[PDB]
DNA sequence: CGCCCGCTTCGGGGCAACCCTGCTAATACAAATCCGGCAATGGAGTCAAGACCAGGTTCG
DNA sequence: CGAACCTGGTCTTGACTCCATTGCCGGATTTGTATTAGACTGGCAGGGTTGCCCCGAAGCGGGCG
């Protein structure tokens, strides 16, 4: 307990607050409407500004001016009243209202469900009557004094009642009377029979008047008797009348009251647990919909039952009030005071307060009385959520007044913008160009924006030296830039890292730190290898700069997150420093190999040598300079600083082919010599021309064994080589080199007459509308390949555009299809293909009506691009929501269990060859069991990398099968172990104990959503994630036995006949868009079927088969079939990525059976909470609870947290946040958001403790030597 | 474009002395249920009975030195608007209307 | 916030507390607790000529000419060209 | 061969969020508050001389 | 080496001089309260929009006497 907040935090419980706290809190009662003077410009006393109360705004200096000094300090002034101080205590100190009339807090009245609805048992839409004084409602009652009294009272009941008998007894007769009188009147004269008919009807309708007046006072006096009797609390008097006649009578038997005051007794006069009891008998011993109410109004019971909590805190007495710092009104230039819009609320609140006091003073009826105390209880609820209950409190113009709960929820919310971002000192930004010639730990860096960025460092250096006499000078000559300030920042600026950004942020590498250095322009020079990580294309596309301060950070940014050390994918291990459009190009045509070509070697002698070898690379140099040697053209050099390659060297000189020493000769290329020159020392001769999958298996291969600076160095030299060959290559792009097929007219003309034949039947009418687009599509298509094939065949290799292109710098081939050739079918705007289609070439130009056409499909396009970033921005979200908790905290869980590879399955000869997932899927893994090969030696002994040699052993060896460890099987309870994580896919080796492997994971996932070209994409993606039932919702099989397929009228009536004794699965509403699964032939009647074959083609929901096949079927299928869409768009993830995802999907265990140990049926619990609880309650309590594995979806697992301020900002943050309060749930602070939010340093990476507390001495040995 | 504002208050910069200080008085008030309030007030200030609490009632110093108590006035009563406009001989006419009435009511 | 902290002038008045302190201990100790005690510089309260007449037990008199020789000694660019940059 | 209730499903209603859309006139009076101008000052500073020699500098 | 002498200041003394600092009275303005007698006795933007959950009711089936 410390509000002073010194650095030692470890948990944060919330808690329903008394109003005794709450008048412990404040510092004084506002309680006047203003606000600040008009004329003088001070605040009031007693308002919402009071010095008195809130704190003085002139530091040390009192409001009466008595006392202007700091040492007058902890002193308050007789005159002014006020604590003499630091004028920022106005951001803490609290002020509160006493209340004359008791209000309900709106959070428990007016949410879903209703807590004091739940709390009274009473209905909400009654409770509503009761607290906005509408009814009235009896809350005690003497029992046992109408119990010895009620057959006294029922004589006096019967009293009354016989007096309404003689009322009407004399009324009647009295009127039968007159009636006769009538009649008397009326057979005494002569006259028209039916008037006096009228007359006596006249009478007899007075005296059914008496009659039933007379019955409906009785029915009266019963209906208020009846009330009597069955008079008891919690019963409400509704439509007030019943009440006004009925309290005069035995008002000394009950109280009954309205509003906020009878709830305030009706939880006054109440146990908790006796209704505990009878909650908890009720839910013994009940059936259905009662017991399920039973148990949803127990949750809360039970909440305000096991906590120190009351419900007399649920009504409210004192009302605190904010900090006014928090809500001020400032001044602009010219008196225009902008105020924050809660002092209105407040002000409604005094006004309303007062004016109830001053009506309670004077006496007051009792309609005005209600009425200000109704305004009152909506003032208090406009204050806290206006526009929760009934209409929204607006301004000026409509607009809706912020309250105070506005201020946490929402899209200005105080979670989520706080958890959005901060503008931070010492940054800045510029557009970026291109750096070719920097080294690859650099930046290049505009001079004026350092000038700004540096500036304390380089006035403080300047200060070190004497050029100026203070600080303030200092700051001057900065801004004066004298020329020796230049030559300062130059030192303070030499090894200091800086980091740099591209927004948006996709993942872990969009974050780098480079060392800056000083150069001429205004634009930030980038490194050309790190555009690929960044996605920077130089389009003018800024970048945002930041700067460490401490030397710790400056340590993190030196080492994790330096250029150099980042190489490699985060996601799948494969480089991103790796050589791209230009160099890529350069080096292609450095090392291609042309015969045909000048000084080329032949081995041919007449009277002359052979006359090709050279002796020396550098002879080779003088005679390429020279112009005899093209640098394509094959030669036979004779090689010293060069390995050869295993089979030359392993054939020479058999133990090693040492390089420093030795000579040998190869027949290659001058280009492929020098190319291997880049190369470092040990690694052998390549003799290959280097296409780009090429070059990527060559920096794996360094990066596997090479130490990672070398590698930085080698890529740095390609960079180079790559850009000075680029500019030779020659590759231009003329429109004479833009070559067209010749004969694609009479292709034209072929499939031309082929469309007209087709359409002619159509207009001919033997065929539909839909079969005639569908054979013109398919046309059309076939004319597509045809041109594409021609123009592939025509093109020379020397041409540029086909040179790109089987380099693999950029491009497909379909663009260069689009460019020379035929662009063919361009698609409806609906997503359907427009059957015309295009016939020309880009550069045969277009036909206005073929540009038109092609405008859809390009717009088309770009929509679909703004939606896709934005929802893969949006999936990148949940999926950080979900694995921000899962972190390596020990080295082993030391368990066996773990999940199998297929790993280079064999062929029906038996010839095993390589599976092509085995990259994402079986690297990087750590073996639980061992691998024997046909009980012969261990090959791979247990808890090994699993990198490229003993897989290639495991290939040799012929066996595919592998029980390997996964995150799906990490016994650590708290996160993963770091054996069953494997080898960290960026660094190369063993993960860490600190890594935070869920939001690499998340990263991971979440990054090529753009990439993702589209159910079948994105949604499919997230619907998976969500685990929601698919469109293509497709049955699998319950159990063996062959299939009862049928295809009735209109759909499918498909069942199964099962192979054992059972019941045949009905499967009535499969429609007739779904087909036939083909698997194993096409699925046929009498098929026998596996016990998760699926029947149809689509995609199952994963419930089904987690409930047939349980969890490890479901997490291998859910892999598979997310890998299929990332296979799809050619994107290779690596596969542990999700199983970190899905591990989180399967936490967390429903229950079927109680026990006896405090658990509902229904509710999610964490498996290994509940596995713990049952080892304990296995004595003493001996009921385990029948627990069932369940999916949950990812925002499902969201909203299954563990910590109120770890959900805080995701969903419904009030009706979180109130049962948290309700629960008084504390928080223990272990993860990450929660920690970010609080600013503490998190515990992961750098912030665990076993990294946090390391002790630093010399070596004593040193430390005496000097 | 750049526009600025004030919170009319005073920020000034000194170092937080927590040694050398003005030396200070403490007194106790006590409001009327039963609550104790302890008010730093200076040394050279005379201490005032009557004082606003924390609580937000009067608080009245702890020692009886018998601050006086109200010295004031009623402002006007209903009875005072009468009075100022009738007269009591009218008054007493209508008083015995009304009780010459409810003895017609009552026993006839 | 134009009645933020500026923060450099902060730490610019922190210098000139510490090289003031270094230019009032260049002179002599009785003519530094004068100055201190005359401008509150080491508490807070300007003690007045009786003050320091008191602190000193001398006349009014000998503070005014203490303090003028005082005014005198300070007033050297040599001394002050720091101080000049201050303002 | 009927009975009776429990399960399932549809359906409507309510609630969270969010954007659109609109978007009579003095007087009487008292009480308080301010401010304006002499007038007690005594205090806080300020010229001016003068006395205390004490110690280097001058002449013998 | 001793008398003559100017200057280190060092501090006292009176004598004066300016000035805030209450204080008091008189006036100015400024804010708060009370009082106006012909009769004159119940309105209004919300509005919608999506979506999701929750309970009520309906419909039906199934296990029972
Ligand atoms: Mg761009
Ligand atoms: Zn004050
Ligand atoms: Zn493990």
């Amino acid at each position: 307990g410390a509000m002073l907040d010194v650095n030692f935090f470890d948990e944060l419980r919330i808690g329903l607050a008394t109003a005794e706290d709450i008048r412990q809190w404040s510092y004084g009662e506002v309680k006047k409407p203003e606000t600040i003077n008009y004329r003088t410009l001070k605040p009031e006393k007693d308002g919402l500004f009071c010095e008195k109360i809130f704190g003085p705004t002139r530091d040390w200096e009192c409001y009466c001016g008595k006392y202007k000094r700091v040492r007058f300090k902890g002193i308050i002034c007789e005159r002014c009243g006020v604590e003499v101080t630091r004028a920022k205590v106005r951001r803490e100190r609290m002020g509160h209202i006493e209340l004359a009339a008791p209000v309900t807090h709106i959070w428990y009245f007016k949410g879903v469900p209703s807590r004091l609805g739940y709390l009274l048992d009473l209905a909400p839409k009654d409770l509503e009557k009761i607290i906005y004084f509408a009814a009235y409602v009896i809350t005690s009652v003497d029992e046992e004094m109408r119990h010895n009294e009620l057959s006294t009272l029922e004589a006096e009941m019967a009293v009354e009642r016989k007096a309404v008998e003689d009322q009407r007894d004399g009324e009647l007769e009295a009127r039968a009377q007159k009636l006769e009188a009538d009649l008397a009147e009326l057979e005494a004269e002569g006259a028209k029979a039916d008037a006096r008919r009228k007359v006596r009807d006249g009478g007899e309708r007075e005296m059914r008047q008496i009659r039933d007046r007379a019955q409906r006072e009785l029915d009266r006096l019963e209906d208020i008797w009846s009330t009597f009797t069955k008079l008891a609390p919690k019963q409400l008097i509704v439509d007030e009348n019943l009440y006004r006649e009925l309290v005069d009578r035995y008002g000394e038997y009950f109280t009954g009251a309205m509003g906020a005051e009878s709830i305030q007794k009706l939880i006054e006069n109440f146990d908790i647990d006796a209704e505990a009891e009878s909650l908890r008998d009720v839910i013994r011993n009940g059936k259905g919909q009662k017991k399920l109410r039973a148990l949803k109004r127990l949750k809360v019971v039970a909440a305000f039952q096991q906590s120190g909590n009351s419900p007399m805190g649920m009504v409210l007495d004192a009302v605190p009030v904010i900090p006014p710092e928090l809500r001020p009104m400032v001044q602009l230039d010219g008196g225009r005071f902008a105020t924050s819009d809660l002092n209105d609320l407040y002000r409604r609140v005094i006004n309303r307060n007062n004016r109830l006091k001053r009506l309670i003073d004077l006496g007051a009826p009792e309609i005005i009385v209600n009425n200000e105390k109704r305004m009152l209880q909506e003032s208090v609820d406009a204050l806290f959520d206006n526009g929760r209950r009934g209409r929204p409190v607006t301004g000026p113009g409509n607009r809706p007044l912020k309250s105070l709960s506005d201020l946490l929820k929402g899209k200005q919310g105080r979670f989520r913008q706080n958890l959005l971002g901060k503008r931070v000192d010492y940054s800045g930004r510029s557009v970026i160009v291109v750096g070719p010639q920097l080294k690859l730990h650099q930046c290049g860096l505009p001079k004026l924006m350092a000038l700004e960025l540096f500036k304390p460092f380089v006035m403080k250096r300047l200060v070190d030296l004497n050029h100026a006499q203070n600080i303030k000078s200092a700051k001057r000559m900065v801004e004066r830039q004298r020329p020796q300030v230049w030559d300062v920042l130059e030192e303070v600026i030499a090894e200091h890292p800086v980091l740099l950004n591209r927004a948006p942020t996709l993942h872990r590498l969009g974050i780098q730190a480079f060392e800056p250095m000083l150069v001429e322009g205004k634009a930030i020079q980038l490194h050309p290898l790190v555009c690929e990580a960044f996605n920077a294309d130089f389009d003018g596309d800024q970048m945002a700069v930041h700067l460490p301060l401490s030397a710790e950070a400056q340590a993190e940014a030196r080492i994790l997150m330096l250029s150099s050390n980042n190489i490699l994918s985060p996601a799948s291990g494969r480089p991103l420093a790796m050589p791209r459009l230009d160099m890529v190009t350069g080096l292609y045509y450095l090392t291609t190999e042309v015969p045909g070509d000048t000084g080329e070697y032949q081995p041919a002698s007449g009277d002359h040598p052979e006359t090709g070898v050279y002796s020396s690379p550098a002879e080779a140099i003088m005679a390429a300079d020279r112009g005899v040697l093209s640098v394509r053209a094959k030669i036979k050099v004779r090689l010293t600083q060069l390995r050869p390659p295993v089979e030359i060297e392993a054939e020479l000189f058999g133990h090693s082919g040492w390089q420093p020493g030795d000579a040998w000769m190869a027949e290659t290329t001058l280009g492929r010599v020098m190319f291997n020159e880049l190369l470092p020392l040990g690694y052998p001769f390549v003799n290959k021309q280097m296409h780009k999958k090429v070059q990527a298996a060559i920096i794996n291969d360094l990066a596997e064994r090479y130490p990672m600076i070398v590698v930085a160095q080698t890529v740095d030299k390609l960079k180079d080589a790559g850009f000075y060959w680029a500019t030779r290559s020659g590759v231009t792009v003329s429109m004479a080199d833009v070559l067209v097929p010749p004969r694609k007219k009479e292709i034209l003309d072929h499939y031309e007459e082929r469309a007209d034949k087709v359409e002619k039947q159509f207009q001919r009418g033997a065929l539909n509308h839909d079969e005639r687009n569908e054979a013109l599509v398919e046309i059309w298509k076939e004319a597509t390949d045809e041109v594409g094939q021609a123009l592939r065949e025509h093109y020379p290799d020397d041409n540029p555009i086909i040179t790109i292109v089987d380099s693999g710098a950029t491009g497909n081939f379909t663009q260069t299809r689009t460019l020379a050739g035929m662009k063919g079918l361009v698609t409806n705007p609906k997503g359907e293909f427009i059957p015309r289609p295009v016939k020309s070439s880009f550069r045969e130009g277009l036909t206005v009506l073929e540009y038109f056409i092609n405008t859809h499909g390009a717009r088309k396009g770009l929509a679909d691009t703004a939606l896709r970033t934005a929802d893969s921005g949006y999936l990148t979200r949940r999926l950080v929501d979900v694995s921000q908790d899962v972190i390596v905290r020990e080295h082993d869980c030391q368990t066996e269990r773990g999940i199998v590879v297929e790993l280079a399955e064999r062929a029906p000869d038996g010839t095993l060859i390589r599976d092509p997932y085995i990259e994402t899927s079986a690297y990087a893994r750590t073996l639980g069991t061992d691998a024997v090969d046909e009980a012969g030696n261990v090959i791979v002994e247990r808890g090994q990398d699993l990198g490229d040699p003993e897989i290639d052993a495991l290939l040799a060896a012929g066996i595919t099968q592998v029980k390997v460890r996964s995150v799906l099987t990490c016994a650590t309870s708290t996160g993963v172990c770091a054996t069953c994580y494997g080898r960290s896919m960026a660094t190369g080796k063993l993960v860490d104990i600190g890594e935070a492997v869920g939001i690499v994971a998340a990263q991971s996932i979440g990054e090529p959503g753009t990439q993702l070209t589209m159910t079948g994409g994105l949604p499919r993606v997230q619907e998976l994630f969500e685990a929601r039932v698919p469109r293509g919702k497709a049955p699998i099989a319950d159990v063996t036995g062959r299939v009862r397929l049928e295809d009735g009228e209109r759909f499918y009536k498909i069942t199964i006949v099962p192979d054992d004794g059972g019941e045949e699965v009905v499967y009535d509403k499969i429609s007739k868009r779904q087909r036939l699964r083909v698997f194993k032939r096409v699925l046929s009647d009498g098929d026998h079927v596996e016990v998760g074959q699926q029947l149809m083609e689509g995609s199952a929901d994963p419930h089904e088969v987690l409930r047939v096949q349980g969890p490890r079927e479901v997490q291998i299928h859910l892999v598979r079939e997310v890998q299929e869409v990332y296979r799809a768009q050619g994107v290779s993830i690596h596969d542990k990525h999700i199983e970190v995802i899905v591990r989180q999907m399967l936490r967390r265990v429903t229950i079927i059976d109680s026990g006896s140990t405090e658990f509902l049926p229904g509710s999610l619990i964490d498996r290994a909470e509940f596995e713990a609880e049952n080892r304990r309650v296995v004595a003493e309590g001996g009921e385990p609870a029948a627990g069932r594995p369940v999916l949950m979806g990812i925002t499902k697992a969201s909203l299954a947290t563990d910590s109120w301020l770890s959900a805080a900002s995701f969903q419904e943050t009030t009706r979180v946040l109130t049962d948290a309060a309700i629960n008084c749930r504390s928080d223990k602070l272990n993860g990450l958001k929660e920690n970010v939010i609080i600013g503490k340093l998190i515990p992961a990476g750098t912030g665990i403790n076993r990294y946090r507390n390391i002790a630093v001495q010399p070596t004593e040995e040193a430390r005496a030597a000097a | 474009r750049v526009l600025r504002g004030s919170r009319l208050g005073a920020v000034s910069y000194e170092t937080d002395r927590n040694h050398d200080l003005a030396p200070r008085q403490i007194a106790r008030y006590r409001t009327d249920n039963g609550e104790e309030f302890e008010v730093p007030f200076a040394d050279d200030a005379e201490i005032p009975g009557t004082w606003l609490c924390r609580n937000g009632m009067e608080g009245t110093l702890i020692e009886g030195d018998l601050p006086e108590p109200k010295k004031v006035k009623p402002p006007r009563t209903h009875w005072d608007m009468l009075l100022e406009r009738r007269s009591i001989e009218e008054l007493e006419e209508l008083l015995k209307e009304r009780l010459e009435l409810i003895r017609s009511r009552r026993r006839g | 916030d134009s009645e933020a902290v500026v923060a450099v002038d902060a730490v610019s008045f922190t210098l000139l507390q510490d090289q003031l302190q270094s230019v009032l201990d260049t002179l002599s100790e009785r003519e530094a607790g004068v100055v201190r005690l005359r401008f509150g510089l080491t508490d807070g309260q300007p003690r007045t000529l009786d003050e320091i007449g008191q602190v000193y037990g001398v006349t009014r008199e000998r503070i005014r000419q203490i303090e003028s020789k005082t005014m005198s000694k300070l007033r050297h660019p040599s001394r002050s060209q720091v101080l000049r940059d201050y303002l």
